């Protein structure tokens, strides 16, 4: 009774819970009041139980704080009670551990405990550990007396002495600076999926020995550098408690014949008599390189060595072998079938979202000024990977330490607690990093849900409509499909005059779909057909197969044919290699893995007639340049983001650009925000953007179309009736 | 009871200034 | 297994595998299972070491040391017949070879049965609709989905309940039922294994689903049944069964359906070749695989082996323009070869397809290939309404649609427009069928609409082309 299964949290606080409410409602607790937790090895912790709508009901989500001192790892099961008879504090001792209490001195009960208690009005209990940061450090402390007891709340007015030597951690907990998920921030959803596949098979391994079920005994992580393929397969061993032992390529395949045999074999017996273990194998593609690309015998040896070392799994009990590469296709064809490394993870780049996440993580211990806006840096690191925005933050903190810091403290490894916790990074700071860093992933394709939704798009609210239809529909009504005998298109194909919406249009239905949007552009279409490796259009699609429900976005359709000469050419056809692999990986896609495949031309005459074959892009849409009431439209929403005057006049701005496309009628309202902007700087040396700001605009302001554009995309929309 | 209750005000207040 | 031989040093693969053969004699009989058999064996001209040359040389010793090794069987497994060493092949050692191949759908659905006897499955399942939904799965990955459901449904209860022991309750598995969302589930997050592998089946199509040409579907049954139906008439009056087909005409009017049927009503196997391959090996210079797709056809005989878009690459060549050679290339030519050296009686009919027959090489059309043309016309009057009924033939429609007179209006319309048709006016039933619910069939104003938007595909200029070449073959 009373038996909730332990998960992550998202409040982060060292005493607080969120359960579900028919949970609080069994337990007869209220959102606010103390209960306790029973945890293993007659191990208890206090906290308060608060609410949200993302608790399941059989599960109870805290941090880690809370499941080291109860001695419980995710995935198990703990005791709930509610205990309403607490009280304030007295007198308590607080004493830091000496595991994080290295390079630092002074006074740091002032710097770190007395924040952390004064007014904070939380609960502790006699040997309960807990971490408190600040001044760029984590310190950890714990509990060693108390007046009352087992717990107590710590009121402002409460005695709290701090004075002895550092505590040794003791060999039942961990440290709470160690790797965990918490350290994890974009491809949550992937570290999910490999939760589902490795969490189970370790915590509970008596259910796969009892159950006829077999576990994954291999997981492949692929993705540029420095997204956290390693950081995963290190936080999961960490979270679950097997042993993690780690394998390089570059290292076992620096070794003479014999030795890297060995070394690898090594590893894995060395798994079997530590499990449960995982064995992660980085740079797999360096270690068990493709046989038929290679000439040495101990290049084709040591391929073998692995793989007949990944079959022996099924008889060491309990160990997992995780593995990172570049590329899912970098790595020798046999390691991937059945067996062996069967389950794999695209981890790709951190969305615009993760990225955000990445940097809240790597600043929980600095101290930031009021003007430091990590959002508006996650939009701004484009390319980025975790790598990179862990960079940032340290560099903007190297920023702030030689500006105040270093003209404070001596050449010497201790800094009094109160110097480092007077340091605050500021917005110059993180500015100067960012034009430092240079992206390590700028080249690859990035995929992620837009944010992008149907009020960025003035007018075609018949093309909006549409894309509903061809996307939401199929899948979130499918018994009407199946009744009438529908057949879902696989795609559609968007071409009129450039700058009307052709990209929001496709991120937008992704969005509400809260589907993944990749995005192909024209340099990458161009780069294969120049470089003759159209084999790349297989690993685009087959990332729309791995990230599906996804919207395959390939734009600049017509890039092909200018390759060739575009308007004239050679004397041959339409088809060529880029193309032919495009369409035969078209025709081997089923809806059946919820992927729309959406394009999109500026010169839809030269577009390979095959591609709007049925089955292909059979749908097109025309989108001309916006009417009056959609020029109107277009103007009022860019301007939802700052106060526009009275005196401003949407429809005389519209019906003066009448040739103007929704990219142009931006740049007038862009533009009259910043003459606005411009104005209200100097008058410090206003408050909303007045009519002279637009009429302003106006005179620099102009079409990208012109007029005999216009007829021919109107002209080319007429013979298609 | 009440100190339980703000135990929770406190704690409440310091996760939405720092999520929001 | 390959990985065990070929990982031990020098001295030591060619110890442990003779002794493999030692063991089988002394606990004779002994079958021998060697997987992976082309990383051990691989075709000559693959390797140059040392080693990996001797042994293969030690693998064709013991394999002939069998002539002595009295009631042992040697079973090897490649994914590819012709990527090991041919030496094997020859009399004796690997002389018989059996096509495993991939499952069709009736063989996915007895895949998931076996692989769920152990299972309680709820009364919404149905492995039917998932056999039918896996394409391009083997049973590796059947097995796979199957697990997967299962492991949805254990993280549901098992972990809901607290069953945290050594042991589990008989009781609590009894009730354990995995439903037709856990294994939907495990279809999202499957990926097949075989999704690009070449896919060779009897097909679904009958001759219900084409409407139209009686004359064709007559020819198809003459040229494909009656040479192994009768082939004694055949010897008595001295006929030579005609190897292939092309079919020219607009498209979009049954060509693929034509050739689908046909190996319908035979239970041939179908194996479907289209434009883009043909390109893909024109354009990379592997025309070498058009023998193996010929030899894949030998292997699934009887078998329909259908070549669509033969103008691929006479289009991607300039089709009018282009250079100034013939129609010969690498990928036509390997095609001519394998067909001229197809024997009559192994069963294998050859359909062509192309939309242009102007550009396509006329050596292909001599005696003894594909000597017999049929011409596919826009279907007629009588025709439109047997296609428009087929493609409505799976949804209700309601008693105030007028077929007829829909197909009068479309009179320029091929099969593939008319479907277009269908599928409009069914989309448009979607919509007002989900809108009633923020109908019950598709009605006659949902035609009257989509009649006014779809297109016929091919123009006059083009009908006249195809015309004048049906006449000019008389
Ligand atoms: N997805 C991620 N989320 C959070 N931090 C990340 C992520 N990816 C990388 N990092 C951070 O960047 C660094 C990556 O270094 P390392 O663990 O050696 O990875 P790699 O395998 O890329 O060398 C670490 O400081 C890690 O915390
Ligand atoms: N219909 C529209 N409504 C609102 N904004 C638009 C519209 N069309 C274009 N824009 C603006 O123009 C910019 C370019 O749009 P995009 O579709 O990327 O043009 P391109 O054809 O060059 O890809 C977008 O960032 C968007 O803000
Ligand atoms: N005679 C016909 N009867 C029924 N449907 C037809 C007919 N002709 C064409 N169709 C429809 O047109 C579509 C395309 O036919 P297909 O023969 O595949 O074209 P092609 O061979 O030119 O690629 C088919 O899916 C079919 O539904």
């Amino acid at each position: 009774p009373n038996r909730l299964i332990v998960d992550e949290a998202i409040n982060e606080d060292n005493s607080v819970v969120s359960l579900s409410q028919p949970k609080m409602d069994e337990l007869q607790l209220f959102r606010g009041d103390t209960v306790l937790l029973k945890g293993k090895k007659r191990r208890e912790a206090v906290c308060i139980v608060l609410s949200d709508d993302t608790c399941s009901d059989e599960k109870i989500r805290m941090n880690r704080v809370v499941r080291n001192n109860l001695r419980v790892r995710l995935g198990d099961v703990i005791s709930i009670q509610p205990c309403p008879d607490v009280k304030y504090g007295k007198r308590i001792h607080v004493l830091p551990i000496d595991d994080t209490v290295e390079g630092i001195t002074g006074n740091l009960f002032e710097v770190y405990l007395k924040p952390y208690f004064l007014e904070a009005y939380r609960p502790i209990r006699k040997g309960d550990i807990f971490l408190v940061r600040g001044g760029m450090r984590a310190v950890e402390f714990k509990v060693v007396e108390t007046d009352p007891s087992p717990y107590c709340i710590v009121a402002p007015d409460t005695v709290i002495h701090c004075e002895g030597e550092p505590i040794k951690r003791e060999d039942e907990e961990e440290s709470l600076n160690e790797v965990g998920y918490d350290d994890i921030g974009g491809c949550r959803k992937q570290l999910a999926q490999i939760k589902e596949m490795v969490e189970l098979p370790l915590r509970h391994p008596a259910l796969f020995k009892a159950i006829g079920v077999k576990p994954p005994r291999g997981i492949l992580l692929y993705g540029p550098p420095g997204t956290g393929k390693t950081l995963i397969a290190r936080a999961v061993a960490n979270e679950t408690g097997a042993f993690f032992f780690l394998i390089n390529g570059p290292e076992i395949m620096s070794k003479l014949a014999g030795e890297s045999e060995s070394n690898l074999r090594k590893a894995f017996e060395e798994a079997e008599k530590n499990a449960p273990a995982i064995i992660f194998i980085d740079e797999l593609d360096a270690i068990a390189p493709k046989r038929e690309k290679t000439h040495g015998e101990v290049e084709r040896r040591i391929v073998s060595q692995l793989l007949t070392l990944m079959d022996g799994l099924k008889q060491r009990a309990h160990v997992i072998v995780m593995a990172a590469t570049n590329r899912p296709n970098s790595i020798d064809p046999a390691l991937r079938r059945f067996g062996r490394f069967d389950r794999e993870v695209d981890i790709g780049i951190p969305d615009a979202t993760g990225r955000l996440e990445i940097l809240q993580i790597h600043t929980k211990n600095m101290k930031l000024a009021d003007d430091v806006d990590l959002e508006q840096v996650a939009n701004e690191t484009h390319g980025h990977v975790g790598a990179d925005l862990a960079a940032l933050c340290s560099e903007a903190a190297l920023q702030a330490i030689r500006k105040k810091m270093d003209l404070i403290d001596l050449e010497d490894e201790t800094i009094d607690a109160e110097v480092m916790n007077s340091l605050a990074v500021t917005m110059d700071d993180f500015r100067w990093a960012l034009s430092q860093s240079n992206p390590s992933a700028l080249r690859e394709t990035v995929v992620e849900v837009p944010q992008v939704t149907w009020e960025d798009i003035g007018g075609l609210e018949d093309v909006k409509r549409e894309l509903q239809e061809l996307v939401q529909y199929p899948v979130e009504h499918p018994d009407k499909f199946l009744k009438f005998g529908m057949t879902p298109s696989k795609g559609v194909l968007f071409y009129g005059p450039p700058g009307c919406g052709k990209t929001l249009l496709a991120k937008a239905i992704a969005n509400e779909c809260q589907a993944n949007f990749i995005s192909i552009k024209g340099p990458e279409l161009l780069t294969m057909w120049f470089g003759e490796s159209e084999a790349n259009v297989r690993e685009i699609f087959d990332k729309a197969r791995q990230a599906a429900p996804c919207v395959l976005f390939f734009d600049e359709l017509d890039s092909i044919a200018k390759a060739r000469g575009g308007n004239i050419g050679d004397g041959g056809g339409a088809a060529d290699r880029v193309i032919n692999q495009i369409l035969t990986e078209m025709d081997g896609m089923s809806t059946k893995k919820n992927v729309f495949i959406i394009g999109a031309t500026n010169r839809p005459d030269i577009i390979d007639p095959a591609i709007l074959r049925p089955g292909r892009l059979d749908q097109l849409i025309y989108i001309p340049l916006p009417d009056e009431k959609s020029r109107v439209a277009i103007l009022k929403a860019n301007l939802r983001k700052s106060p526009v005057a009275k005196d401003v006049d949407l429809e005389f701005l519209a019906k003066m650009t009448n040739g103007f496309s929704g990219a142009d009628l931006t740049e007038i309202c862009q533009r009259a925000c910043k003459l606005a902007i411009r104005e209200s700087i100097e008058s410090e040396i206003v408050p909303e953007i007045r009519r002279d700001h637009f009429e302003e605009a106006m005179r620099f302001a102009r079409r990208s179309v012109s007029d005999n554009d216009i007829r021919k995309y109107e002209m080319f929309a007429q013979t298609l009736q | 009871t009440n100190e339980a209750q703000m135990a929770a005000a406190a704690a409440l207040a310091r996760l939405e200034q720092k999520q929001s």
